Formats: C-alpha cells, sequence, structure tokens
C-alpha cells in the first residue's frame, strides 16, 4: 500500500530492535555481505503477511526463531507501519499497523495494537487486496529461473492459479473421470434398447454452460496479461515485440526483439539471456494489468549482465510512480535509482541493521572490501 | 593435457570454419548476454561425446545454426579439437553430423561407440561422469532437489547405478525363500558387496575431501562440510543429509539454510567430485551468478592456484575483483546478417598489468 | 554510459591500469559491437583488434 517502516525482535538473525528511517516511497535498495541477512527481511515480510511459512507443524516455526548468538528465545515479534496516503485500508487509519508475535505456540496477531486472530486477519488482507491462493509479487530468490528452464506445463499453471482457478480443474476433471468408464452403462441400454441418453446430453450441456465462465475468467485477465506483456516488453527493448497465444488447451509464450531475421522462437529452447527478461516482463504486465499494494523482488539481477541493468533501471526508475518497489541489489547501475538505500550488516553471530548513505553504497560494494 | 586448437563448423551463432586457440592453464572468457560464450561449452561437451538427446535438439536436427526456426545453414555442422598432452600424442577429436546421422572421429577416421568408450576412460573420462560439465545455473540447481536424487547420481558414477533396478527387486521377495533359499542368500552378498566396495569406496573418499574443499574456499575452521549418511549399510536406499556449516553458524540441517550459501556448497560439491578421478581442464560459466563479491575474490584465488598441478581451467565471469586479477581475458563478440553469428577474439590479462 | 563515453584502439586504453579497469573497459568495447557499433575481427590467434566508432555514434 505505501509502506513506511518496519520493526524486528529476535526473528532469524536480529536478536535487537530495528528502529531505522522509514522507508521511502518509491523504492529501496538493499547491499551487504553475503548471509547478512537481506533475505531473511523478505521472509520476515512474507511471513507477517502471509501463512506459507506459518501453516506446518509447530515444529519448524520454532527454527523460525533466532538462535544466532545464544540460546532460543521462546518470543519473537514482527510489525510493519503503513501510511494510508491513498484510503486504500477500509479502516479509517491513517498509519497502517500490522504485527504478530511467534511464541512456542502463539502466533496471534495485532492490527495497529489491537487483537486479532487468524480468520478476521485474512479477512481484511482480502478486503486489502493479496493473493493468498498464490503469492504473487513475493517472489522469493530462485524465481527468475525456476520459471525459466521449464516447459509450458509450469508456465501455463503460473498464469492460470495467478488468476487462481484451481477448484475449477480440481473437480472438472473428476466429473470428466466418472465419464469415461461409464459409457459402457449407456451402451448396454443403448444395446438393450433411456432418460440417461438425454442425460448424456445435459451431462454435455451443464458442463458446457459451467465451462462458459471459468475459462471466460482466464481470459478476463488474459488478454489483459498478453496485451500488455508486448507493450511493456516493447518498453523494455526497442524492437521488442514478445507476446503470448492462446491453444482445455495450452498456452504459448513468444519472443521477438531487434533481430527481425529469424529470432522468433520460445524461450523453453533459448539460452539464459532472456529467461529473466521474460519474467520480469510478465511480473510487470501483472504489475500493470492487476496492481497491488506494493511489490517486492529477490535478487531479479542474478544472470543477465549490467546491459540489461541498464534498462531495467531506466524503466523502473519511471513506473516506481504506480505503486512501491522493493528489491535487493549487490551492483550500483540499480542501485542509483532508489529513493533511500539500507544495508544489512552482520557481528557477533547476529544481523545488524543500518540505513546506508549514497556515499557509503557507492564505494563499500564496488570495491572488493572483504575479509576472512 | 592442454588446449590449443578448437575448430567449429555450423553451430548455434557460428557461422564460418573459425580455428580458435591456443589456451593457457586458467582462462577466463567475458561477454554480453547471448553472445554463444554459453555454446562454446556446449561444443566443449558435445566433442567428448554428449548424449545429444538434452540440448535443445529433437534427435539431431535443431542443433544447426538457425534450426529450430525451418532455416538450417546445411544438414552437416562439427566439432574438432586439439588434444595435447604426455606421451607425445597432439591427437585430434572430431564429432561430425549428417542428416540425422552423427559420427565420431579419432584423427579423421570412423569410429563408433563403444571403441569412443574405450578410448574415452582412456583418457579417465567415464561415458557416464559428467562431472564437471557446468551450466548457467548449474550451482543453483543440485542443492534443492532432495537428498535421494543426490545419492542416485552419486552412486550411478561408479558403474553401480545401472544395476540398482535389478538389485531392488531382490529384497522383497526373498523373505519367503527365508520362509522356507540358503543357496540364493549366500550368493545374495555378492551383489551386497557389489554395491559396497563400489559405492561406498568413493563415498568415504569425497566425505573426507569435503572437508578441505570447504576449507579452501572459505578457511574458516567453524565453516565445515559434513556428508551425513543415514542407515550407512544401505544408505542409498534414503536421502544422505548434508551440512554446509558456515563461518558464523552451527551445524544446521538443510531445510532452514539460506540461499545464498548454496552456490560455494555447490561449488565445493564439484570440487569433490572432481577428486573422483579428476579431468585435466576445468569448464566455468557465471560463477558470479549468486555467489557475492565477498567469497568471489576467495573463490577465484582458490581455483586459479588449485589448477595448478594437474588440470587447467576455464570460466567465465561477471564481477570486477575477479578480472582484476586473472591472467586470460578472451572474448567473443556477435554480429548480424541472415541469423545471429559469433567472432572469437583473444587477450590475455597476464599481458594486462 | 561507459560505452557511450569512449566514443570520445585499446591496448593504450588499457595500457595504464590494473587488470580491473583494463578487462572493464575491454568487455565493454566487446559488448557495444553486440548490435554493430563498431567493427572489428580476429582473424590471427593471438594480436590487437581494431576498431573504430561506425553506425551508432
Ligand atoms: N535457522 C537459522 N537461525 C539463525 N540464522 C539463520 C538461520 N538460517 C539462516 N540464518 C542466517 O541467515 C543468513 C542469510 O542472510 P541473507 O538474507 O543475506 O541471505 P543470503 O541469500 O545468503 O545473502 P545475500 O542476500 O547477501 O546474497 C545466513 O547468513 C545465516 O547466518
Ligand atoms: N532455440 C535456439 N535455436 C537456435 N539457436 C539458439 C537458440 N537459443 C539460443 N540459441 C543460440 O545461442 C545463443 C545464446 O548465447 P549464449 O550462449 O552466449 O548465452 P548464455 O551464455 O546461456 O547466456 P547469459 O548471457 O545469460 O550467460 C544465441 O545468441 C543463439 O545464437
Amino acid at each position: 500500500m505505501y509502506i513506511k517502516q518496519v520493526i524486528i525482535q529476535g526473528f532469524r538473525s536480529y536478536r535487537d530492535q530495528t528502529i531505522v528511517d522509514p522507508f521511502s516511497s518509491k523504492h529501496n535498495v538493499i547491499v551487504g555481505r553475503n548471509g547478512s541477512g537481506k533475505s531473511n527481511f523478505f521472509y520476515a515480510i512474507q511471513f507477517v503477511l502471509s501463512d506459507e511459512f506459518s501453516h506446518l507443524r509447530p515444529e519448524q516455526r520454532l527454527a523460525l526463531l533466532h538462535e544466532g548468538t545464544g540460546p532460543r528465545v521462546i518470543s519473537a515479534f514482527v510489525e510493519i507501519i503503513f501510511d494510508n496516503s491513498d484510503n486504500r485500508l477500509p479502516i479509517d487509519k491513517e498509519e497502517v499497523s500490522l504485527r504478530r508475535v511467534i511464541g512456542a505456540k502463539k502466533d496471534q496477531y495485532f492490527l495497529d495494537k489491537k487483537m486479532v486472530t487468524k480468520n478476521d486477519v485474512m479477512n481484511l488482507l482480502e478486503s486489502a487486496g493479496f493473493s493468498r491462493s498464490n503469492p504473487y509479487y513475493i517472489v522469493k530468490q530462485g524465481k527468475i529461473n525456476q520459471m525459466a528452464t521449464a516447459p509450458d506445463s509450469q508456465r501455463l499453471k503460473l498464469l492460470r492459479e495467478v488468476a487462481g482457478t484451481r477448484v475449477y480443474d480440481e473437480r472438472k476433471e473428476e466429473s470428466i473421470s466418472l465419464m469415461k468408464e461409464t459409457e459402457g452403462k449407456r451402451e448396454k441400454i443403448n444395446e438393450l434398447l433411456e432418460e440417461l441418453d438425454r442425460g448424456y446430453k445435459s451431462i454435455m450441456e451443464l458442463m458446457n454452460v459451467l465451462e462458459l465462465r471459468k475459462y471466460e475468467a482466464i481470459q478476463l485477465t488474459f488478454k489483459q496479461v498478453s496485451k500488455n506483456f508486448s507493450e511493456v516488453f516493447q518498453k523494455l527493448v526497442p524492437g521488442g515485440k514478445a507476446t503470448l497465444v492462446m491453444k482445455f488447451t495450452g498456452v504459448g509464450i513468444r519472443v521477438s526483439f531487434t533481430g527481425k531475421q529469424g529470432e522468433m522462437r520460445e524461450m523453453q529452447q533459448l539460452s539464459g539471456g532472456q529467461k529473466s527478461l521474460v519474467a520480469l516482463a510478465l511480473i510487470f504486465a501483472i504489475q500493470k494489468c492487476d496492481p497491488a499494494p506494493f511489490y517486492l523482488f529477490d535478487q531479479i539481477d542474478q544472470a543477465l549482465d549490467a546491459q540489461h541493468r541498464k534498462a531495467v533501471s531506466d524503466m523502473i526508475m519511471e513506473l516506481a510512480v504506480h505503486a512501491q518497489f522493493i528489491t535487493t541489489t549487490f551492483r550500483p547501475e540499480l542501485l542509483e535509482s532508489a529513493d533511500k538505500f539500507y544495508g544489512v550488516k552482520f557481528r557477533n553471530k547476529v544481523s545488524h541493521i543500518d540505513v546506508i548513505t549514497a556515499e557509503m553504497a557507492k564505494d563499500f560494494v564496488e570495491d572488493d572490501t572483504t575479509h576472512g | 593435457g592442454f588446449l590449443k586448437l578448437i575448430e567449429i563448423e555450423n553451430f548455434k551463432s557460428y557461422k564460418g570454419r573459425q580455428i580458435i586457440g591456443p589456451f593457457q592453464r586458467f582462462t577466463a572468457i567475458i561477454g554480453p548476454n547471448g553472445s554463444g560464450k554459453s555454446n562454446l561449452m556446449d561444443a566443449i561437451s558435445f566433442v567428448l561425446g554428449e548424449k545429444t538427446s538434452n540440448l535443445r535438439v529433437k534427435t539431431l536436427r535443431d542443433l544447426i545454426h538457425g534450426a529450430p526456426v525451418g532455416k538450417p545453414a546445411a544438414n552437416r555442422a562439427f566439432v574438432s579439437m586439439v588434444y595435447s598432452e604426455e606421451g607425445a600424442e597432439d591427437r585430434t577429436f572430431a564429432r561430425v553430423i549428417v542428416g540425422g546421422s552423427s559420427e565420431y572421429k579419432i584423427n579423421n577416421k570412423v569410429v563408433q561407440l563403444h571403441e569412443y568408450s574405450e578410448e574415452l576412460e582412456k583418457l579417465g573420462i567415464l561415458i557416464k561422469a559428467r562431472n564437471f560439465l557446468v551450466f548457467q545455473g548449474a550451482v543453483e540447481s543440485i542443492a534443492m532437489k532432495n537428498p535421494k536424487e543426490r545419492t542416485a547420481l552419486f552412486e550411478e558414477i561408479s558403474r553401480s547405478g545401472e544395476l540398482a533396478q535389478e538389485y531392488d527387486k531382490r529384497k522383497k521377495e526373498m523373505v519367503k525363500a527365508e520362509e522356507d533359499a540358503k543357496k540364493a542368500k549366500q550368493a545374495f552378498e555378492q551383489i551386497k558387496k557389489e554395491r559396497f566396495d563400489r559405492f561406498n569406496a568413493c563415498f568415504e573418499s569425497v566425505a573426507t575431501n569435503i572437508d578441505e574443499i570447504y576449507k579452501a574456499l572459505s578457511r574458516n575452521s567453524s565453516a565445515q562440510a559434513f556428508l551425513g549418511p543415514e542407515n550407512p549399510e544401505e544408505p542409498y536406499l534414503d536421502g544422505i543429509n548434508y551440512n554446509c556449516v558456515a563461518p558464523g553458524k552451527r551445524f544446521r540441517p538443510m531445510d532452514n539454510l539460506s540461499g545464498g550459501e548454496k552456490t560455494v556448497a555447490a561449488l565445493a560439491l564439484l570440487f569433490a567430485i572432481h577428486s573422483y578421478k579428476p579431468a585435466p581442464f576445468f569448464v566455468l560459466d557465471q560463477i558470479d551468478a549468486a555467489l557475492d563479491n565477498t567469497n568471489i575474490g576467495k573463490v577465484a584465488n582458490y581455483i586459479k592456484e588449485q589448477s595448478t598441478c594437474n588440470f587447467q581451467a576455464i570460466v567465465i565471469s561477471l564481477k570486477e575483483e575477479f578480472y582484476t586479477k586473472a591472467e586470460s581475458l578472451i572474448g567473443v563478440y556477435p554480429e548480424q546478417g541472415d541469423c545471429v553469428i559469433s567472432k572469437v577474439l583473444t587477450f590475455d590479462l597476464t599481458k594486462y598489468p | 554510459k561507459r560505452t557511450q563515453q569512449m566514443l570520445h584502439s585499446l591496448l593504450e586504453l588499457c595500457r595504464n591500469t590494473n587488470r580491473k579497469q583494463a578487462a572493464a573497459k575491454f568487455y565493454s568495447f566487446l559488448v557495444l559491437k553486440k548490435q554493430q557499433a563498431i567493427e572489428l575481427t580476429q582473424e590471427e590467434p593471438y594480436s590487437d583488434i581494431i576498431a573504430t566508432p561506425g553506425p551508432r555514434f
């Protein structure tokens, strides 16, 4: 929505409090040593606003405590303060606050220091515009590549459940499943010869009218995520003409940019110099088509080179007006397009939070000042 | 042995009969995104008898310059490599294709599959070794999967995994033989030792090696590698856990392990499988993938003073502090035309002060 | 861009510096021809490659 600041107490690597400069308007960067705690911040956000890290049996959640410089702490605190500059929150609150304490068994919640439990926090989250079913824009480490090396199947499911109709293909085939082996029942009666024949017609009619809106709803986002994809890719690449195509049937991703000779191939049979582009492009297609309160990126600059950094930073510096984008960097080109800069250090088995200035960001992470 | 000259004909972004070389002990290469640099590694892997079934090719027809668009430059395209080592054998290997048919050549003569094997394991590399063959994101791939697949891949490397699919069907029926037989049991420990002395021999070796490998990468005492077997009598029947203790942490399972360290663990595992029957040359691409500049210098020094005894190294990298110190900076650059083409040019960082 | 800055051979470019910036400049020089901005080609195994600003400069 509009993130102000966070407070962390003993979550995974921060045994101390995390009162720092509030996060800026559009975009901020995170720099530091490998394993400093940058990713831990993002799992902290995901934990405080998603159940994927809080729905398991109560064994690993204890390892979701902080065990750096001493014994296990029985209680840890996570909270996030926002600023309702857009009147997004249904409740009339100027500074939106979410909070959870994790303990041996306690994982209750506090909205603006108000006692709230499980269901009465997801209800407001769904009224707050969040996709629990598929965690969009909390893309974690290794995402840009996991969707990349794999076939049309996982991109099909990625798009179709970021739309989200999982129950529909869980029961449509089950309705189909019984219609296959029961064909002998009709034919045996057909050999014997009654209402079931028009019933079989009724089966087809009801199934068709059921499927009418399901795939239509997919097209209610498919064509949107397709048209902007070509637009956003053309924005990224001056020759960019990557598109989506339709065929239950499959889909197809295709890419075209600056070649105009023979470079119309599918990214599955393509090398790694474009997979990250296709990923980021589809995330920005969702960005434009399906706006979200904020946007959280991890290692989105893992594979390509600085040539891609120049264009992506140039585009993001202007796309920041849509909403707040948050990512982690290790290089200064994309670091130069952030409203404020933040960093994570590590001392005595405990992470240390500190808002890094421009003069300290563009010299410490550029020149290798490693040790050990 | 040291590699000197490489000749390529009609591959992806490779039009022309370019000869490439010579090479050195630790040669680094850098270039733009999609510059055919990974296709160099593809050529190196293919010329040494690749499966030719997992290289963006249907069977043999999509492995040609502009092939999976419908415009192959020709029906034939091939590599030849010059392998020079001790014994005064400056020989050459060659992999050629015509149509959907492929052919092997040792010093320009007809060579078939099993003869290629009997001359290939002569070089010390198994037909199913594939140990040092890197990928663009190989070090981001092995860690994520469950330990059982790592056990399978580490048992298939010792001429052992090819009979697991028949060993597994042995046990569950022999209880009936127990229920009433003894001749089969007295012959049943034969296959048992065929598993044990064939797999555990390299297993203990790599388990010992990973310690000093991780040390050489980091020189941190608390940072320790631990390949912990479960039920060591039948370890490959289940998963074998791994614990790469970082310098600032303790013994922790694979569940809550930070991602930014899986790269170092994967590289250490690569050098560990190298320790088992090493290959005389290395290929590396995108070493600055997920490892930050903190450990990049340590890793780069580790290789470039680690590959000075019997095996050479080829590496692709991006971070500044690596090519602050390397000794070769060869490059491949793209160019337009009817399709994409690439051309090879050679500078060595040794001349660079 | 630093690649565009160099519009203002390469051994003299990368002579009086360590491998760091020398190789960075050489890498950018190789990159900027990705869409045919200069002309260059090495037929011989190991020597200098000469390029001058071309279609996009
Ligand atoms: N169970 C745990 N208890 C305490 N600390 C842990 C636990 N698991 C992981 N950590 C810490 O989390 C850190 C991860 O930090 P970070 O978020 O920077 O991840 P990274 O991907 O390794 O690094 P970077 O983002 O710099 O590339 C590790 O260095 C480790 O010390
Ligand atoms: N489907 C395909 N059909 C034909 N040629 C292809 C195909 N995909 C890729 N290629 C060729 O492979 C080249 C890929 O370049 P390259 O090998 O340098 O990439 P990479 O090293 O994997 O990428 P990165 O820049 O992410 O490291 C393309 O320029 C093209 O010549």
